[PDB]
């Protein structure tokens, strides 16, 4: 108790792992943040709380980039039987995949599992996040569908687009700023530029920037083909949103 | 909060973008806008930038932001800024970081005073 | 480490050259010559075949099937034939093409063929059948089968992808479905297929590299455009893909550019080697022109047989360049490829075809041709044979007389591509026929006399009592000196592939392609079959592509050094196999990734001993130690000058490691030997001596000579006086202490005492970090002077100090300063 | 003495100094470590002559780990497996103890040794010492839960017959030919055959599945599957 007063960590761990009181050596080695420790003790040790503990640990450091820390966490949850837990996991891991690789086919993939999971639970919400999942799931699964669709039919993109942007809270599952410039992207691959800048429009006005989702050079041709300097409109953009945010 | 951080988070990812392009110096003044610091620190590091990690840690606030300004005065310590580091340290006020200098600069004499 | 044959060919035709193709099938390469109006055909010596293809109608292209001798032809009507002449059958297609053929290319597989002509009319094909026709405009330069990442039921064989000078590129499939990807646009000269990313490189005259990612139903633009500062002609560039992902690129200049994909590192190659190599040449009365090494490269190839990249510059030389970086993947810099001796040319060479035959090159200049071949050096060894394939004809024989070892040079007719013994008769295979040999002994002169000579094609000739296995691709049969078959043995076709063979005692084991193990014995009159086939198949799953393989005296143990192939990733594996055949396990020995294994050698007598062969791997060491030197590390002060650099010319990155393999617990390692520059192979291993092939440098000929050096073991160094049954108690010895069984070791070693004995067992002891066994080993030795020393010594908690009184009490000066330093102890 | 292979004197010869450092109790470090030299000295000679129980008692109350082990190796060298393994399991290094339980007819201790420790040598081991008792349910499942079911499919095929469980096992093993044959083999035995056909076309086996499939009537989804791969 004193080295844990005085920051000593893996002293009163040590001593905390003599006395067999495992608890209080994991949150020392956690608060050292060491993970090869953790993961060892957690190995060896089979208790399914600490597996918990270290899994959780894990979700916290930079399991994205790293196989063996998501494997370790899989392992930790499948002995420990935290299905709810697991199911979260594997919910983050395709909010992350969504957010900033923009994989849907992975990222249902990881929905599926998680539902697979949480309908392997025995929590009393667990039906409920099912069903949130499915819910999630399903949007995925409809944006994937248009996905492959840009092989064969337009009028599947136009009523699967305007579905699935007409959903509220869509967001939270699939980020309508992909749709709209999916949308505008295939306007330009048609050259219907006047769908095309409106289809821009419609995005302007949902105050989602349309730099990380649209391509620079398709903006500034589909702009120079309505004849309008792209530089002021953004900046008009920019004012507009902050104008917004002033009286919010 | 919600707005601020909203705002704030879309021009830190337009800032993302734009430094893949490659904008160091202006790019990092223009989205330092509030507790950029993660960002802010690991575009110093990248560029070995120490007069904006000085900026940042005089506008630092002083009862929340301490253990910011310690380790920027650690970095000037590693780095042979002692002006930085004495600055940074009187700012602190902590003895700690000051016997630190003290004994990593190998002299002994503000060791007695500081000790005493 | 290997020479290069060179073989001038009379074209006998007055009309002029057009175009040349070399057969790639791995025994029996065939050449096909195609002039405006005559088609020719000529063998593996270079002689024109009786039977001969030329017709009245006009050839226009030829290509050859990757794995089968039909020739594949298409002439100027866009008619088609396909051509066997192991059995000498032509069909042809009247209906092929309605315009001349432009490019004819085979699929890896062979079923499916894509031909295009000019008016761009592509077709399909399964065999001589039309499958599917497509209607492109303008003319297609090239079409390339595509494997991409697909899933297993639209995964086919028969996807492709085409391109030419409109820049139109699609995909298109048997099935007659084209998926237009189109794009781009302009003259492009090559087009090429990656297989990782399913990505296609386009190099076009614009001097942009294209760097495409296609998918089945997504389409997205270039990756990244790269632009090429080349000063030569743009239309001449060309490019080949060297190894996993590097691209080698030369337009007709001095300068040869690669390219590597994982990092996107360029680095060119120049031709000053050149100049070295004639400074080194021009030692003697050499007429060689003056070193204008500025010349341009006319065409570059690549061979994976062989690993050899040969270009051919327009004054008449030819360069070779040897890749020496383990494992499938590409080199990353210069360093890893070596540069080997040119050959010069009498005119300015025009073509260079590439067959995967020995790596056969044939080498066309002006109207004249010539048949390039690569002899890599072998070894063989028997009881009081060794024999050396110094040159094409050249061969070394050595027999070791006690009062001296006799050296014998045997001129062969021409060149020989195989050699074997069996301390009685010696058995050489070339190209035309089999001869064999025997040698008489006596201490006056040894001479060799020709027992017999029987002409039969076989690839690998094994000899035994008086019998001799004669292994094919498919089969194995046996032969006798006069020359009946006895019987023969096939294979499934399923199977693969035989690649190569090994042989000891009265055991023989081979690998073929599909990762197969075929163990056999000739022990019996005739051969026979030993178990079953073996899969290199874990219930994990598969462990790699074998690499090298070998096998122990009684065939228990087989030593395996494999490739994993991690999908354009790690370096192969590090860490190597050996496989009992009772237990019918491949238990998995792993080696710090500092170093690779490369090719296994098992001892002729002992089960257990057996040495391996290891490449220092430096590129990952240097990258490792520039990552960690970079933290916390500033002006570090004294000991540190210039101690990395002038080490490196007579250190080479070839080492060798010793090891006990037992069933209880399996593999430990005994020693470690260094091998320096000067040595080129590990020629054989033997119990009293380690044989290598050294290069002779110092000599002025052209082809530098080769000698056989013989060294002694660690544990056998100084004992220079008479070595009857002394090495089967110190093997003995070795094993239980590296089994760390110490009252056998004893009871061992009890029965024979000898003080020469002793200190040998003294410096086991203080090379396997051992004290107390040190101590009595000493206390035999009855020397009271280290022994004074030791009790002297005895009060220091630190036994690396004690361990180095004992060392510097038996004369390991360095060693005792290595452990000096690693004990952190300067004082003592 | 014991490197002149004279067992006997070894014994006498120890207990004369066991006597005489144990009639002076002064300075009792240097005492002590004598004691446990000696100790070990008949230890060993005793296992060595066949004095089983006072050695291995001997070896028990001694507290130095190394000796013990030494001595452990050193009486399963010679005949005795089992003493060495609780001589092993007494030292603090038990695998190998472990393994001299599945070597030996100790199945009974052996089973927590499986239990706690995962090392699927061991497990094979174990595995084929259940095999040679005979127990097919036991191997069965050891085999099962290590990596080997390749024998485990052919031994439900003998006297198991539990196709479902089978069925369970290749869509958690990563079926391949060898065992996609073994399920045409446990599907030979119903008389239906259309899990046969579902289990050859997984297979890729497409040939003699075809001709079997032609011979049985069984066209539907035979063709049904096979309608993308050949014409």
């Amino acid at each position: 108790d004193t080295s844990i007063k005085q920051g000593d960590y893996r002293l009163s761990s040590k001593l905390y792992t003599k006395l067999g009181n495992q608890v209080e050596a994991m949150k020392c080695l956690i608060n050292l943040g060491a993970i090869d420790e953790v993961v060892n003790y957690a190995t060896m040790a089979r208790m399914p709380q600490l597996y918990i503990l270290a899994g959780n640990f894990l979700q916290t450091t930079d399991w994205h980039k790293n196989p063996q820390l998501m494997k370790h966490i899989i392992t930790f949850y499948n002995k420990a039987k935290a299905y709810d837990n697991l199911a979260g996991f594997f919910d983050a891991c395709s909010s992350v995949e969504i957010d900033e690789y923009r994989d849907y086919e992975k990222a249902a993939a990881a929905l599926n599992e998680a539902l697979k999971h949480a309908k392997k639970s025995t929590s009393e919400s667990r039906d409920f996040r099912i069903e949130q999942l499915e819910t999630k799931l399903n949007l995925v699964q409809k944006f994937v569908q248009a996905r492959a669709l840009f092989s064969s039919d337009p009028q599947q993109m136009k009523q699967i687009c305007e579905d699935l942007l007409a959903q509220p809270g869509i967001d939270q599952s699939v980020r309508s700023g992909d749709i709209y410039a999916q949308i505008i992207e295939y306007y330009y691959q048609v050259k219907n530029f006047s769908q095309a800048f409106d289809y821009i429009k419609k995005m302007q006005q949902k105050r989602i920037i349309l730099a990380p989702y649209l391509d620079q050079e398709m903006l500034q041709q589909i702009l120079e083909s309505q004849g309008v300097s792209l530089n002021s409109k953004n900046k008009n953009n920019d004012d507009e949103f902050i104008e917004e945010d002033v009286p919010e | 909060i919600n707005s601020d951080a909203s705002r704030k988070d879309l021009l830190i990812q337009r800032a993302e973008w734009e430094v893949k392009q490659g904008n160091w110096k202006k790019g990092g003044e223009l989205y330092i806008q509030a507790e950029v610091y993660k960002k802010a620190i690991e575009v110093y590091v990248t560029n070995n930038f120490s007069e904006g990690i000085v900026e940042v840690c005089r506008n630092a606030d002083a009862e929340t932001q301490r253990k910011e300004i310690e380790q920027c005065a650690a970095y000037f310590k590693k780095a042979k800024l002692h002006q930085y580091t004495k600055e940074a340290y009187l700012k602190l006020q902590d003895n700690k970081a000051l016997l630190q200098l003290n004994i990593d600069l190998e002299k002994w004499d503000e060791a007695m005073t500081l000790a005493k | 480490m290997s020479l290069f044959s060179e073989l001038p060919l009379d074209a006998g035709t007055d009309e002029q050259i057009t175009q040349i193709a070399v057969s790639n099938v791995s025994i029996n390469p065939s050449l096909a010559i195609i002039t405006p109006h005559k088609i020719l055909l000529f063998n593996e010596c270079g002689e024109k075949h009786d039977y001969e293809l030329s017709r009245n109608i006009r050839c226009t292209y030829v290509q050859w099937h990757p794995s089968q001798p039909i020739i594949a032809l298409g002439w100027e009507t866009g008619a088609i034939t396909l051509w066997s002449e192991e059995t000498k059958v032509a069909k042809e297609e009247p209906n092929g093409h309605k315009s001349e053929i432009c490019l004819i290319q085979f699929n890896p597989s062979g079923s499916r063929m894509v031909s295009a002509d000019i008016d761009g009319n592509v077709t399909v094909w399964r065999g001589i059948n039309i499958v599917s026709q497509y209607k492109k405009e303008q003319s297609i330069t090239h079409a390339i089968f595509c494997e991409l990442n697909i899933d297993s039921k639209l995964k086919s064989g028969n996807l492709f992808f085409f391109g030419g000078k409109s820049g139109v590129v699609c995909l298109a499939d048997d099935a007659n479905h084209c998926s237009d990807v189109c794009k781009v646009g302009g003259s492009i000269k090559s087009l090429l297929f990656y297989e990782k990313e399913n990505s296609v490189i386009i190099i076009t005259s614009t001097l942009l590299l294209v760097m495409f990612k296609i998918s089945t139903s997504v389409k997205t633009g270039p990756s990244k455009r790269v632009k090429l500062s080349i000063s030569g002609d743009p239309q001449k560039l060309q490019s080949i893909w060297i190894g996993s992902c590097l691209l080698a690129t030369c337009s007709h200049e001095n300068m040869l550019r690669m390219w590597h994909l994982d990092q996107d590192d360029n680095y060119v190659l120049t031709l000053h080697q050149l100049a070295q190599q004639t400074q080194t040449q021009q030692g003697a009365a050499t007429v060689i022109q003056s070193t204008n090494t500025n010349d341009q490269i006319t065409s570059i190839q690549y061979e994976k047989r062989g690993k050899v990249l040969v270009a051919g510059t327009r004054e008449g030389r030819i360069i070779f360049w040897k890749n020496l970086s383990i494992g499938s993947e590409s080199p990353l810099d210069v360093d890893e490829w070596k540069m080997l001796p040119y050959v010069s040319v009498r005119q300015g060479v025009n073509s260079i075809a590439v067959g995967q035959n020995n790596g056969l090159i044939a080498v066309q200049y002006g109207n004249q041709i010539s048949l390039v071949q690569e002899t890599v050096i072998n070894g063989k060894m028997t009881d009081q044979v060794r024999l050396l394939q110094s040159s094409a004809n050249t061969i070394k024989i050595y027999i070791n007389n006690d009062i001296s070892n006799q050296v014998l040079h045997f001129q062969s007719k021409g060149n020989i591509k195989g050699l074997d013994c069996n301390d009685q008769f010696m058995l050489l295979w070339t190209s035309k026929t089999i001869e064999i040999h025997e040698i008489i002994i006596n201490p006056k002169e040894s001479q060799t006399k020709l027992v017999a000579s029987i002409q039969e094609k076989c690839l690998r000739s094994v000899i035994h009592k008086e019998n001799i296995i004669l292994v094919n691709d498919m089969e194995l049969n046996v032969l006798n000196f006069k020359g009946i078959q006895k019987q023969n043995l096939k294979f499934s076709e399923s199977e693969g592939k035989i690649l190569n063979v090994n042989v000891l005692n009265n055991h023989l084991i081979m690998w073929t392609s599909n990762n197969y193990i075929r163990l056999f014995d000739i022990s019996r009159r005739e051969v026979k079959q030993i178990g079953v086939t073996r899969r290199f198949e874990n219930s994990q799953g598969q462990l790699g592509q074998i690499r090298y393989c070998a096998v122990n005296s009684d065939g228990s143990k087989i030593v395996i050094t494999a490739d994993q192939r991690g999908k354009s990733g790690p370096q192969a594996d590090n860490k190597f196999y050996i496989y009992d055949v009772q237990t019918d396990n491949f238990l998995l020995y792993e080696m710090p990734a500092k170093c690779i294994p490369l090719q296994p050698y098992c001892d002729r007598k002992d089960r257990k001993f057996f040495g391996i062969s290891c490449i220092i791997n430096k590129n990952i060491q240097q990258e490792k130690n520039a990552d960690e030197n970079n933290d916390e590390n500033e002006d570090n002060k004294s000991d540190k000058s210039r101690n990395e650099d002038d080490d490196e010319k007579d250190k080479s990155n070839l080492e060798f490691y010793t090891f006990f393999v037992t069933s209880e617990n399996g593999i430990r390692k005994q020693d470690q030997y260094q091998l320096e520059s000067s040595i080129e192979a590990v020629f054989a291993i033997d119990i009293p001596k380690l044989y290598f092939i050294k290069r002779n440098k110092k000599t002025n000929s052209s082809g530098q000579n080769y000698k056989i050096v013989e060294k002694y073991l660690n544990d056998f160094v100084g004992l220079e006086k008479i070595d009857n049954q002394i090495k089967e108690a110190i093997m003995n010895f070795s094993f239980y202490l590296t089994m760390d069984n110490l009252d056998e070791a004893y009871k061992s070693v009890k029965q024979i005492q000898n003080p020469s004995i002793w200190e040998k067992m003294a410096s086991m002891c203080v090379k396997t970090k051992r004290i107390d066994v040190a101590e009595i080993c000493l206390g035999n030795m009855r020397f009271a002077r280290g022994s004074k020393a030791i009790r002297e010594q005895k009060k220091e908690p630190e036994l690396d100090a004690q361990l180095a009184m004992v060392a510097i009490q038996l004369n390991m000066k360095d060693e005792a300063v290595k452990l000096y330093e690693q004990s952190k102890r300067y004082d003592l | 003495i014991e490197n002149q292979g004279n067992n006997q004197e070894a014994r006498k010869l120890y207990e004369r100094a066991v006597l005489n450092k144990d009639d002076r109790p002064s300075d009792r470090s240097k005492i002590d470590n004598h004691n446990q030299l000696c100790f070990a000295g008949i230890s060993r000679t005793s296992i060595k002559l066949g004095d089983i129980q006072r050695g291995v008692t001997i070896a028990k109350e001694l507290i130095d780990n190394n000796i013990v082990i030494e001595i452990a190796v050193v009486c399963e060298n010679m005949k005795q497996y089992l003493e060495a393994a609780e001589l092993y399991q007494k030292s603090g290094m038990l695998e190998k103890a472990a393994s001299l339980y599945i070597e030996s007819k100790d199945f009974k201790k052996a089973a927590p040794l499986i239990s706690m420790i995962k090392s699927p040598n061991l497990l094979k081991q174990y595995a084929k010492a259940k095999e040679s008792e005979g127990a097919y349910n036991e191997a069965e499942q050891t085999y099962e839960q290590a990596e080997s079911w390749e024998d485990v499919v052919r031994l439900n095929l003998d006297k198991l017959d539990n196709l479902r469980k089978a069925i369970a096992v290749l869509r958690t093993k990563c079926d391949t030919s060898t065992v996609c044959l073994m399920v045409a083999n446990v599907c030979e035995k119903q008389g239906n055959y259309g899990e046969l056909v579902e289990f050859l076309l997984k297979a890729g086996k497409k040939e003699e599945a075809f001709q079997k499939a032609q011979q049985y009537n069984v066209m539907d989804a035979y063709s049904d599957n096979m309608k993308d791969f050949t014409l």
